[PDB]
């Protein structure tokens, strides 16, 4: 139950549960597959 | 026959070819795209140059020598005179832009040695002074010359100390920053494609450099015996999606 | 007016409790969201990136040298370096990995540690990399390692490899800060056969080092870092 | 959800553990691809690690004080602590600070706790009970010049009244020009030659001033004031390696001189366990 | 449900209170195998015996104390109580222990209170309102060296300010590293020759260091803390015979010497009333 | 603002009483449970085994 | 009796809260309202009239 | 909402930005009738400026 | 939920969300078109 | 009705109304049944 008008004056948010690293740890052009050698 | 290893790169009226590549990084995995009007914020149309601002700069070459520490440079700044790219970036009140680096040094399979290609987005310097002492415009708007981390400490410039990134983080961990590596065993080129990245749609290009790019020898450069000892380095940089905005009386900037 | 009891508790201000309260400015409009690459939402998306391990500890200011492990060429049999697993200290402590784990007190999961060969190109080597489940010493000899996790690494073409340490444990958590009871065991490596520079070439050739954690991992009940303090409020 | 899925002996031609790391990526390898696992499952989800509860539990971000005296004859209200402002920051006490510099750019609302406790060095026959009045300053207000000014009056800026030894709590919504905080900002607020480089607006988030309401009593009274900050609603973009020297001033990057070695030397060889 | 069933003579070749106790069983035998009973109902359920009521009212667990009064030359705060931490246990105290420690493994979240109360031992004008701060430090966490450190910033680590006079209270879920918190534990950290036996990381529960937020008044102020702790979702395996002799040391089973006989001597024969 | 009144035994701390707190926590995800033989839940199903009882206490 | 606990901001003034009280005049009638031309709505209402700048300054 | 729509080059016998201030009127006019102007969304409503708001604190 | 009986006693009362500025921007008698010349 | 978010902060559990002495009272490999013959 929200007491308040305002967005802002709601609790903390509730878990992403998003979690993608890839952007982070594989950013790169050609997708590389595990166990295919790195270097072709 | 597809190598990860041979590229071809083809940008406006210019072109790369690589016959020794490790693959490329995309910067948090996005290409580089125009500006949305959903995200939009000033109301006028913008210009887009198109291939006459989204072809390949080479900047003038570096020598990596035994005893470099590593180079920086930030963009825009670094194209800031190059062809019409430069014009438009002092003629209009906002641009913006995404990139494509290609960094290139060669060697021979008796070489050894290794670079840190990195790109680091809103690199905030730090100045050698301590303190809360500035670090002023000229220092961080090196233009094509770039920042040598082997010069010397000047007054009103930023530190060059390599283990701290010019900033109080360390070497290390800039890993975390989209990156690639020059070993010479492997690898002659690093390319890294970087998105437009900015908590605002468009900016000025002249007050805010939106990365630097960091070459950093981290294995040291070995010669074959007698060889000489250094190697030159080469860095040519690509604007692409260009959008200008805001056109007007040309900007005038310190020195 | 209802009848209401107050709980031991009342007024009580606990800085991680979540609770609503009232909006200082009513009805104002934030800026719109833009679109921006990189969001992160957890921090375990990030500690999957592996970053350096200053391996090579054994300078006496912080130097871009503490990141190279040194290679010999021509020695058989030796040791080429060794460390402990207390992810929470020591080489691991500045990695980023190493940084994370500290703002957490328990750890648990498999970690994986890579070796990159940045020797020239005609040159040629075999090491074991030895993982040593908690319990026994830091092996003194690669007869010792070897009976261990251990991977053969042949340098070729395919600069790096990638070493698990799986997770090996009683206990289902150790403690990120050193622990006995909770210790995880040592790595070390050795040669396998021996680093061969080809002619015309000479001295030593390193290996860079990198740690990430499996997806394995789980990180629980935060806590402060010692990474971090100060003895004045900072001003502009 | 498994852990570790069971893995027996592999011969092949197929080896995942052989990379090339100048490519930029982490490839994402497992116990499973080098040793023989048996099945295992996660038991756990990662909740504690969501941004939202890194960032979302209250840290004291600044300390100030106040007291309560006769102003008769003080010439400078401010000078005498009779009223004190604070222009909103994360990055003066360093534990928010470092964990916050994690990122590149965050956005949230923000929740402030305020606990004011008062002390009386010096001989008194009480403990008298002071209402503090915390004003939010947006810039371009007004600015307090006594401690009784007509800017107290506050009639369009938000402020709250509460006693010495309570504690007062409100949120405020993201209140950033852009569409995000700076964390950093490689830039300046103009080409000028000499501007200052790093501290920006876009970071900026209002300013507050307290005072006490009370006219004085015989004693003198010092009233300390704590603020805390607790990030509710958080996005976070573009992560960064984590803050390794000290810091020396709010918004600059800036270490200090001759700092010492961050990175622990080994009491031994490489080779020491 | 009857609690006994009617029954009358028996001439049988079926003895059900013959047994043999060399077994290990206690045979389930009843007043009706053995006298001739009458219906009667058991009337209650057994409620109050549950683990969760046993161990589920709050204990004191721990008194400590720390005093409010000027810092100014004093070289140690830990050591004049300017501020005291406190590694959590509930081994401490003997009256909670003693419960506990009639099963092996015990597994529950845990509800704590803290009472404040101050006392001003010599000459005061009054009593002031101070704040006490109590931050939960877990094992890896800085500690606090002064009263008023970067420590106390607190910005990961959960704390709780309340009044003196007032009480805290929070609620902390099982934070053990196994399945259960060990009562005993008959093993070392490791196999060292000199290594302390069964004191154990399996019992850890944390560690809570206390503060006074207000300044030096004029007079000193002693605060006394009291830790209550409450068990809530109680899961205890392998009951154990209880403790018969006094306590000597946390975590060791050690037992003082020349001890008293535990067992009442009769005042008369066997054969005695 | 709902008109409250509190009655008397408001602030007392009952050692005994049992309610909800918030908790310190928020978050955190406790370690798995595995089986263990012997679980007890009644202290009413231990006083049925027996045990020795001291009977010649003359010593 | 219902259980509360009160949190952090109790009996706190906000000059920006918005909230319900009692009201002093119990079962008052405020005069009818007629209607009168010119009511405005939004200050974004009125700030779209143009007014004089006064440019020349210089006096 | 739109705060500007998408508007291009001009050449009409029809002048928006001309008027007569003598009238008492403040002619409605935009950005988009004397500049080219790109498509760009409002993304706020004025609520903080309902005068309830500005006279109810 | 209104706790109390009067309506002076409600809190603050919910925009407008009016907004038309022309009786202030617009008052003239013939109606002028923005385009079309201002005095014919 | 729970107020928080967490596990940890709800009350007291519940009666077990569990209980199974036998684990405890007779523990033994082979059955024993009442008024048979403890060792035959």
């Amino acid at each position: 139950i929200n007491y308040y008008k305002d967005a802002a004056s709601t609790s903390s948010a509730g878990q992403s549960l998003s979690m993608d690293p890839s952007k982070f740890t594989e950013p790169v052009k050609d997708l590389m597959l595990k166990g295919a050698p790195a270097l072709n | 026959g597809y190598s990860d290893r041979v590229q071809q790169i083809t940008l406006g009226n210019s072109t790369i070819t690589t016959q020794e590549a490790a693959n490329a990084v995309v910067c948090y995995a996005e290409w580089p795209e125009y500006l949305p009007d959903v995200d939009a914020s000033d109301v006028n149309k913008t210009s887009k140059p198109d291939t006459s601002v989204c072809r390949f700069y080479t900047l003038d070459s570096k020598t990596w020598t035994t005893g470099s520490k590593g180079w920086c440079w930030k963009l825009p700044d670094a194209l800031k005179d190059m062809g019409v790219f430069g014009q438009n970036m002092f003629f209009h009140s906002l641009g913006r832009s995404g990139y494509t680096v290609h960094v290139q040094c060669n060697a021979t399979k008796f070489h050894s040695g290794c670079l840190l290609v990195v790109v680091i987005p809103e690199h905030q310097l730090a100045s050698h002074e301590g303190g809360n002492v500035s670090v002023k415009y000229t220092f961080t708007h090196p233009g094509e010359r770039g920042i040598d981390l082997s010069s010397a400490n000047e007054v009103g410039g930023p530190v060059k100390d390599v283990l701290y990134n010019m900033n109080g983080t360390l070497l290390g961990n800039l890993l975390i920053f989209p990156h690639q590596f020059i070993n010479l065993r492997t690898n002659n080129t690093a390319t890294i494609v970087i998105p437009y990245i900015n908590s605002v749609p468009i900016d000025s290009m002249t007050r805010h450099n939106n990365v630097s790019l960091m070459v950093i020898p981290i294995a040291p450069l070995t010669v074959p015996t007698g060889a000489t000892p250094s190697l030159p380095i080469t860095v040519t940089i690509a604007p692409m999606c260009t959008e200008f905005s805001g056109i007007r009386s040309k900007s005038i900037v310190p020195q | 007016g209802l009848p209401t009891t107050t709980l031991p508790g009342s007024g009580q201000f606990l800085t991680t409790d979540d609770r609503q309260s009232p909006s200082a400015l009513p009805n104002y409009e934030p800026t719109p969201r833009i679109h921006i690459p990189g969001k992160v939402h957890n921090l375990l998306e990030i500690i999957q990136v592996d970053t350096l391990i200053p391996m090579n500890n054994t300078h006496t200011k912080d130097e871009v040298n503490s990141y190279l492990i040194p290679l010999n060429a021509n020695r058989q049999n030796e040791q080429v370096f060794g460390t402990n697993l207390f992810i929470g200290d020591g080489v691991f402590k500045t990695t980023l990995l190493g940084e994370i784990v500290q703002y957490y007190t328990h750890w648990s999961g498999s970690l994986r540690f890579s070796l990159m060969y940045t020797g020239p190109a005609l040159s040629s080597a075999k090491l074991i990399l030895a993982y040593t489940p908690p319990g026994a010493r830091g092996p003194q000899d690669r007869r010792e390692a070897m009976l261990g996790t251990h991977v053969v690494w042949d340098i070729g073409l395919q600069s790096t490899i990638v070493m698990t340490i799986p997770w090996t444990s009683g206990v289902q958590f150790r403690y990120t800060d050193p622990d006995t009871y909770t210790s995880a065991g040592f790595l070390s490596c050795w040669y396998q056969t021996s680093l061969i520079l080809p002619p015309e070439t000479t001295g030593q050739v390193y290996l860079l080092s990198f740690i990430s954690a499996c997806p394995d991992f789980k990180l629980r009940l935060m806590k402060d870092t010692q990474t971090i303090s100060q003895t004045v409020a900072l001003t502009e | 959800t498994v852990a570790s899925i069971s893995s027996g002996p592999k011969h092949t031609q197929k080896v995942p553990i052989l990379t090339a790391n100048e490519t930029g990526a982490t490839m994402p390898v497992l116990p499973s691809d080098s040793i023989e696992t048996r099945t295992t499952y996660m038991h756990f989800n990662g909740s504690e690690t969501d941004v939202e509860c890194f960032l979302g539990r209250a840290a004291c971000v600044h300390v100030t004080e106040i007291q309560n005296k006769d102003a008769t004859g003080i010439d400078n209200h401010r000078e005498a602590k009779l009223f004190n402002d604070w222009k909103i920051n994360l990055s003066s006490l360093v534990q928010l600070r470092k964990k916050l510099e994690l990122f590149t750019y965050v956005r949230f609302d923000s929740e402030y706790t305020i606990l004011a406790t008062a002390s009386q060095p010096d001989s008194a026959n009480y403990s008298s009970n002071l209402v503090v009045q915390a004003m939010y300053v947006p810039p371009g207000a007004p600015n307090p010049k006594e401690w009784d000014d007509y800017t107290w009056q506050s009639a369009s800026n938000p402020s709250v009244f509460f006693k010495v030894g309570d504690t007062s709590r409100f949120s405020v919504p993201y209140v950033g020009l852009a569409s995000a905080y700076n964390c950093f900002y490689d830039g300046y607020s103009h080409d000028d030659a000499e501007t200052q480089y790093g501290i920006t607006v876009l970071n900026h988030m209002g300013g507050m001033a307290f005072r006490i309401v009370n006219e004085h009593d015989e004693h003198k009274t010092l009233v300390k004031i704590r603020v805390y900050h607790r990030a509710k609603h958080v996005e976070a973009w573009i992560p960064r390696a984590p803050r390794a020297l000290p810091y020396t001033s709010i918004g600059r990057t800036n270490y200090p001189k001759n700092t010492e070695p961050v990175i622990k030397k080994r009491k031994g060889d490489i080779k020491s366990y």
